RNA sequence: UAAAGUUGCUGCAGUUAAAAAGCUCGUAGUUGGAUCUCUCUCGGCCGAAGCGUUUACUUUGAAAAAAUUAGAGUGUUCAAAGCAGGCCGCCUGGAUACCGCAGCUAGGAAUAAUGGAAUAGGACCGCGGUUCUAUUUUGUUG
């Protein structure tokens, strides 16, 4: 205590402290390059999705939403966005 | 904390630093206006069109790619409610409450729910007329609540 | 090229013009700067003995212009030897609101033609390669004050050898000293 | 709700320095606060401040040296003129020797001294020592 | 819009009708002359009063009154007697023991000419006084001017 | 009246000493988050004209009975007083300040309200129109 710098903070605790309490608010969501199993196009992906994402070129649901970070389905793989 | 609950959360979302749309958005401001006026065609309020867009079309802020907000695009074209979004889902929260009530005659936690919810409507109204988007007229009737929606 | 809002060029707005048609003569990008149109240009003194050039590309063709920015960067660059180019879009601040005024203005000043907007507009095409991350006014002991601005690393070297050029073309037309770092991450 | 940013900032300098602390986070920040807080520069009080550009609001992260005694505001804002300065300057500061009440005066925002060298009455804001 | 609606004859005072004319100059009406003043102290007539056929004793531009003394200003709250209006004007009085201010205000009863149209109940009238009207009125509407938010 | 910070604006108290409504909603009231750095015409470069949205605020100026209060001068023998007095016919006073609030006046523009374009019921340039109208015409008349 006393003596703690609040102009520089450290990355680790910045990420530990809440998104809306940070010296700069930064949200903890982020988008998602979904792939499914079997289409060979991509489709951008909120994480926090609260809808059923359908694949655009095709039949098959991409991700369920849930109480918080939406569940991809089995099989489809992502990648970070930026 | 709460208007109508001892309740003090925070819970909200965090816009980032950055205003820039980024690189990986292929859409440009026109394709994003026409999927919002499908989607309004569609019959989906502007808080569902930001929700769908940000879910599947990749889009963080419609305003910070379009320079302008979901409400003024469809106000501008012209297809926009007539009462505004918030005013009508409390509306139809009431009128259901009461629907609930006309039956439930014995339920007392609905009856002070209800008149909750009817301040913060007469705390909207009075509001949206402070504003000019009501009319000075409008008023809130029990009878005609279930007509509006 | 040069289309001056006071209809007065000059020198090296001419050379500016004929340089901006000599890349509409040979470089692939041509059909690009045909349509588009500079306003203003100016040489400043910035570190020691070195120079740098600032075009007052206009407002509504901003955009057309960062398309295609790094590749017209780089070639004035290779043209102008060692002198640094920047663009700038050429924005008007509207006079504050005081209660000794006249008819100048019948509408309200809008927030874009604004000093405060401006400067930050300013800045954000000033830094157009790269990204502000963020931005801290420190305020010294004598009532200084001094804009350190957090860049983007991404694109770090690209602008890594401009510092300097930005705090001194800032320091010029705005006044203000300005400062620029990378944080270490975000 | 909160109202009057000002006092917030004051009362969370204040509470720093009665801790002992070096730097303090002030949110959220105002033009008015940043007067006030180069006022508090000027006469050797607080020291260097740096704001940080969130784009809702400011915050400051203020050093600290331990010179500051008290530092509040006065609320509500009453108008002072040049002749109720001094009893107000009698009720709030501890000493002639030393003490400075703020106040917002057409001429900008200053200690009460710059306030009776200019010949300047306005609104008072607070006052440190 | 027709202008004899009492048992007496409406009509300006000052104005001549009845001047003899010829048949040849016989041209329909003679567009009754109209008397109006101008009021000083930078207020401008209104058209609707120079080109009116209103008959208003009382009216600062046509009638016999004269304006003298304070001009104050207020605001429209009601409307429902004839030819005269209710407004409001509002401040703050001072009390020196908790050096604190508390909201008060007065009523006063104006005489409004027949050359303000489209008032509504929220406006802001410029008033200025005059000899007594009525029991209660002293002051006659010199200007209107609309709210923040009219059409 | 002070003591009485035992009426508390300054400046009091409400767990147990007297004290927070049983609980919530809610009109009036009170309070309310960042943010925005004078000219075109008239008269002799000035004097004039608006109006910059309006203020509040602050500073100045004017108008504000005398007595009383503060206060200058003056040995009532001193003093409370008084407006007198001093020099060898002259000389010299009978000042000054203060006078809430509201109302006038002119500077300042931080603070605090208020507005200015989003059915364009927008600004500026020129255009064109529509209508009515004052006089130019012109030694004169006409
Ligand atoms: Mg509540
Ligand atoms: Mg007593
Ligand atoms: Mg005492
Ligand atoms: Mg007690
Ligand atoms: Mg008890
Ligand atoms: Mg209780
Ligand atoms: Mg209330
Ligand atoms: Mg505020
Ligand atoms: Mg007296
Ligand atoms: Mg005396
Ligand atoms: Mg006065």
């Amino acid at each position: 205590p006393l003596a703690k710098d609040l102009l520089h903070p450290s990355p680790e605790e910045e990420k530990r402290k809440h998104k809306k309490k940070r010296l700069v608010q930064s949200p903890n969501s982020y988008f998602m390059d979904v792939k499914c199993p079997g289409c060979y196009k991509i489709t951008t992906v909120f994480s926090h999705a609260q809808t059923v994402v359908l694949c655009v070129g095709c039949s098959t649901v991409l991700c369920q939403p849930t109480g918080g970070k939406a569940r991809l389905t089995e099989g489809c793989s992502f990648r970070r966005k930026q | 904390g709460r208007m109508h609950a001892p309740g003090k959360g925070l819970s909200q979302s965090a816009l980032p630093y950055r205003r820039s749309v980024p690189t990986w958005l292929k859409l440009t401001s026109d394709d994003v206006k026409e999927q919002i006026y499908k989607l309004a065609k569609k019959g989906l309020t502007p808080s569902q069109i930001g929700v769908i867009l940000r879910d599947s079309h990749g889009v963080a802020q419609v305003r910070f790619v379009t320079g302008n907000k979901i409400l003024r695009i469809l106000k501008s074209k012209g297809l926009a409610p007539d009462l505004p979004e918030d005013l009508y889902h409390l509306i139809k929260k009431a009128v259901a409450v009461r629907k609930h009530l006309e039956r439930n005659r014995k339920d007392k936690d609905a009856k002070f729910r209800l008149i909750l919810i009817e301040s913060r409507i007469h705390r909207l109204a009075r509001y949206y007329k402070t504003k000019r988007v009501l009319p000075p007229n409008w008023k809130y009737e029990s009878s005609t609540a279930s007509a509006l929606v | 090229i040069v289309k001056p809002n006071g209809e007065k060029p000059d020198e090296f707005e001419s050379g500016i013009s004929q340089a901006l048609l000599e890349l509409e003569m040979n470089s692939d990008l041509k059909a690009q700067l045909r349509e588009l149109n500079i306003t203003a240009a100016k040489e400043i003194e910035v570190g020691g003995g070195r120079k740098a050039i600032i075009i007052f590309v206009p407002v509504p063709q901003l955009k057309s212009f960062q398309k295609i920015q790094v590749r017209l960067v780089r070639e004035l660059e290779k043209k102008f030897s060692g002198k640094h180019v920047v663009f700038i879009a050429q924005r008007r601040i509207l006079p504050k609101p005081t209660r000794k005024s006249r008819t100048k203005n019948k509408q309200k000043r809008p927030r874009s033609r604004t000093l405060t907007a401006v400067h930050d507009a300013i800045l954000e095409d000033l830094v157009f390669p790269s990204e502000i991350v963020g931005k801290r006014i420190r305020v010294k002991l004598d009532g200084s004050r001094l804009i350190k601005v957090h860049l983007d690393k991404a694109q770090q070297n690209n602008v890594e050898h401009k510092v300097e050029t930005f705090s001194g073309v800032y320091k010029k037309l705005t006044g203000k000293d300005v400062n620029f770092e990378f944080p270490e991450f975000q | 709700v909160r109202m009057n940013v000002l006092a917030d900032a004051l009362k969370s300098i204040n509470n720093a320095e009665k801790r002992g602390k070096r730097q303090v986070l002030i949110r959220p920040c105002s033009k008015v606060i940043v007067r006030f807080l180069t006022v508090m520069m000027k006469h050797g009080y607080i020291g260097e401040f740096e704001i940080i550009d969130d784009h809702r609001a400011g915050k400051i992260v203020v050093n600290l040296t331990g010179r500051l005694n008290k530092c509040g505001v006065i609320s509500p804002r009453f108008d002072v003129q040049l002749k109720d300065l001094e009893k107000w300057q009698n009720n709030l500061l501890p000493s002639r020797q030393f003490g400075f009440i703020v106040l917002t005066t057409s001429a900008g925002i200053m200690d009460h001294e710059e306030a009776r060298r200019k010949h300047t009455g306005g609104k008072i804001l607070g006052f440190f020592f | 819009a027709d202008i004899q609606t009492e048992r007496a004859y409406q009509k300006q005072p000052t104005i001549f009708q009845n001047k003899k004319r010829v048949l040849l100059g016989e041209t329909g009406k003679e567009k009754l002359p109209r008397y109006y003043k101008n009021i000083g102290l930078g207020f401008k007539t209104p058209k609707e009063a120079i080109e009116g056929t209103y008959i208003d004793k009382k009216c600062p531009f046509t009638g016999n009154v004269s304006i003298r003394g304070r001009i104050l200003s207020g605001v429209v709250t009601k409307m429902k007697m004839q030819r005269t209006i209710v407004i409001r004007r509002d401040y703050l009085h001072y009390i020196r023991k908790y050096n604190r201010f508390e909201k008060r205000h007065k009523n006063m009863s104006v005489h409004l000419s027949p050359c303000f149209r489209d008032v509504q109940i929220g406006d802001i009238v410029t008033v200025g006084e005059c000899r007594p009207l009525s029991k209660t009125v002293r002051f006659n509407v010199l200007k209107v001017t609309k709210a923040a938010g009219t059409k």
